[PDB]
Order: C-alpha cells, then structure tokens, then sequence
C-alpha cells in the first residue's frame, strides 16, 4: 500500500 | 538534517540536481519545467494533436489531477505547445484549460479510448467518477460540487488501479484497497444518482490490489496485481470471479503495476516493492523472463514505449525514472561502461527532487514522457536522440 504524503501549496516553484 | 547521513543524503540531492540542470543540453533534446498549484497524482496524454497552420508548435494535451491539503480539489486538463516569438518576460507553454470540480484528490484519472472526452477517475473514498468534459465548463463553480456524469459503486475502500478495455467499448476496470476488482459497463442503464452497480467483482486476492490492465488484444483478457505479492490473469469468460486463470508468485514484496507490450500479445511487466521490474510471457508465467534491477527503492509505475516494442519504462520513490531496452539484454560491456549500469538500462531521468506520482508516453511524438512529482513539479522532456540511437 502507498502512503500519501500531507501536499503542500505551491507559489510558482516546488512545494 | 539531526543524522549526518541524512544532511548529507539532502545535499547529495540538491547537488545532483544542480548537476542534471548544467548537463540537460548534453542528455536532452527537450526539457520544460512547470510548476502546478497543487500535486498531481496522475499524467496521461489524451490522443489528440492539433497543429496550428504556419505555427512553428502543435498543442499537445494532458490529463493531471490535484491533490490538496484542505482546498477544492480538481480534473484538469492541460495544454502543450511542443514542436512541428516565444520569449516570455520559458520555451513552450504549459497551460491549464480545463478545471473540474472534484471530491478528494484523484488518484488516476483516465480517458475512454473510444472517446477520448470521457475521463474515470479514482477518488480517496468507495466511488469511481466517469466525467464528459464537454459536458463541463472550462472554468469551474466556486460552489466547489462534484457533479460526475457516472457514479460506479462496488468498492469499499479508495485504489489506484483504473484501465478501460481498448476492444470492449465502456467496459472499465478498477482495484481497490479493499482487495477487490470491479467491472463495469459504462454504457449500462445507470440508476438512482447516475449510479452503476458493478457487473463483476473479482475477489482473487487477499490483499491491497495496486493495478489493473485489460490485455491490448483479448478483449476478455486482463492482469491484476496486489500486496499479496502476485500477479493474476483473469478471464472474463469464466463464471468463477473467486479464482484467476493464472496466479503467479512475482515479486518478493507488494506488486504495484503492470503494463501489456503493445506489439507482443504474449509479453508483459510487473513493478515492485522489492525494486525491481518483472518480465513475463503468458505462454509459461512459471518462469520469470527477466528482473530489472537498478531502482534504489519501491516501484510504482510502469509503462511500454507506445512506439518501440523493446521499450519500457519505470518510475517510483527513488525519484528517477528508467528506461529500458530489451533488445540490450545480455549484451556484452566494457568495465567502464559495466560500473554504470546494466546494457538494458538506456537512461536515467534525475529532473525531479522528489517521488514520481505518474508518467505518461507521448503518443503522437516519440520518446516525449510527462512525469510529475510529489513537490508539484510536471516536466516534459524528450532524451537526446544520440541516447536511443548508433
């Protein structure tokens, strides 16, 4: 099974 | 980081990428970085191009999903422009023209080969969504509802598994957590709220089942693949949905996807836990092919090269994305050349800091791949053509 992970917001760039 | 070996493995990270940026011109004919709002779980290029007349670009386009914290979730559908003034104040657009209002995060969504405007998707809970997206508006209700076209009940728990039959018109697959796989037939008299009741559960395994994939040519033929660690062929001919045609004991650790050849009707692969990638011929799956070893962690995805029957190609947590030639199987290797790698491995895609969630062929343009990660990043990119050539 896969976890997922908590997604966070991007603002134009990573995470 | 508090562990030394884990500073050192973040900054390993952060200085292979600086590398991979600074040699992309050597090892790529095309590389495009985008950043989504929000992760997509999931990549599939929808079949159509459409060339603009005296436009150096045709348009390309995508399916991507969201995946956030507490906000409205969607279905998008994205437009690229690859090629057949350009600077911005990088080379090629990247755009969002569709946003559907969805229910949770999409765990895959994935188009009706027999029309491509009709989208099924995976949610985090028990249902399965069919959406028209030409029975949607471009920009979406800040109402936030979901209102699918199709609600297909049968499961019990969310999956990731999802495959529509390329022979059998509206005739969908899906796996689930709760260990089953449903059948549906989209083209059935729905009920209620647009609710369709699976035609067919197969109860085969005992575990989490990963993936789901109709056979490309036996319409009556498809493969499944769980934590029990097996793979097993089904045929829906048969009255018994409790035992498969075959069980074959794959991998040493959950199995998480599988993918047919799409030029040998005999020839398929597995992706596991154990990191490796399966080859299997259905005429004696007694006996493995042959083990793809070279992923430093888990599998999750794995996919044929829709225009070359010796490729294939992989993708999991180690952050990288192989690709891989059988036809260089057993080939002889300098000692140099040998330290690198097995001859079968062809390349190593290192563009992404974090997990491939999916990726997806091109299939109107060769050797094209749109991968997304974990930390919001989507890049199409397209290996040097000196890397699958001499």
């Amino acid at each position: 099974a896969r976890t997922k992970q908590t997604a966070r917001k991007s603002t134009g760039g990573k995470a | 980081a508090e562990s030394f070996d884990d500073a050192v493995e973040e900054r390993v990270i952060n200085e292979e990428y600086k590398i991979w940026k600074k040699n992309t011109p050597f090892l790529y004919d095309l590389v495009m970085t985008h950043a989504l709002e929000w992760p997509s779980l999931t990549a599939q290029w929808l079949p159509d191009v459409t060339k603009q007349d005296g436009k150096d670009y045709s348009v390309h386009r995508l399916i991507l999903g969201t995946h956030t914290s507490d906000e409205q979730n969607h279905l998008l559908i994205a437009s690229v422009q690859l090629p057949s003034s350009h600077y911005d104040n990088v080379c090629g657009k990247i755009e969002i023209e569709i946003k559907i209002n969805h229910e949770g995060e999409v765990n895959r969504a994935r188009y009706m080969p027999q029309n491509a405007c009709v989208i099924a998707t995976k949610t985090p809970s028990s249902d399965v969504l069919v959406f028209d997206y030409t029975k949607h508006p471009s920009k979406p209700e800040p109402s936030g509802e979901c209102q699918p076209d199709l609600r297909l009940r049968g499961h019990q728990k969310e999956g990731y598994g999802l495959s529509w039959n390329p022979n059998l018109n509206g005739y969908l697959l899906s796996a689930s957590d709760d260990h089953t796989i449903c059948l549906w037939d989209i083209n059935a008299t729905p009920k209620e709220h647009r609710v369709i009741d699976a035609k067919n559960i197969f109860t085969g395994h005992t575990a989490v089942v990963e993936d789901v994939a109709w056979h490309l040519l036996h319409e009556s033929l498809f493969g499944s693949v769980a934590d029990d660690q097996k793979l097993m062929i089904w045929d829906t001919r048969n009255n018994n949905t409790s035992k498969p045609s075959h069980t074959v004991d794959a991998h040493t650790a959950e199995v998480n996807c599988l993918s047919f050849n799409p030029y040998s009707e005999f020839i398929l692969a597995t992706g596991s836990a154990d990191k490796t990638v399966a080859l299997w011929d259905l005429r004696n799956l007694k006996l493995k092919l042959h083990s793809f070893e070279s992923h430093k962690d888990e599998i999750f995805q794995v996919q044929w090269s829709p225009h070359n029957e010796t490729i294939l190609a992989s993708s999991g947590t180690d952050r990288r994305l192989h690709v891989w030639d059988l036809s260089k199987i057993g080939e002889e290797q300098s000692t140099e050349d040998a330290e690198d790698g097995p001859p079968e491995l062809l390349f190593i895609h290192g563009g992404h800091t974090a997990k491939i969630s999916d990726f997806s062929w091109n299939p109107n343009e060769p050797w094209i791949i749109c991968s997304v990660s974990e930390d919001n990043i989507m890049q199409v990119w397209q290996m040097a053509e000196n890397v699958y050539n001499d």
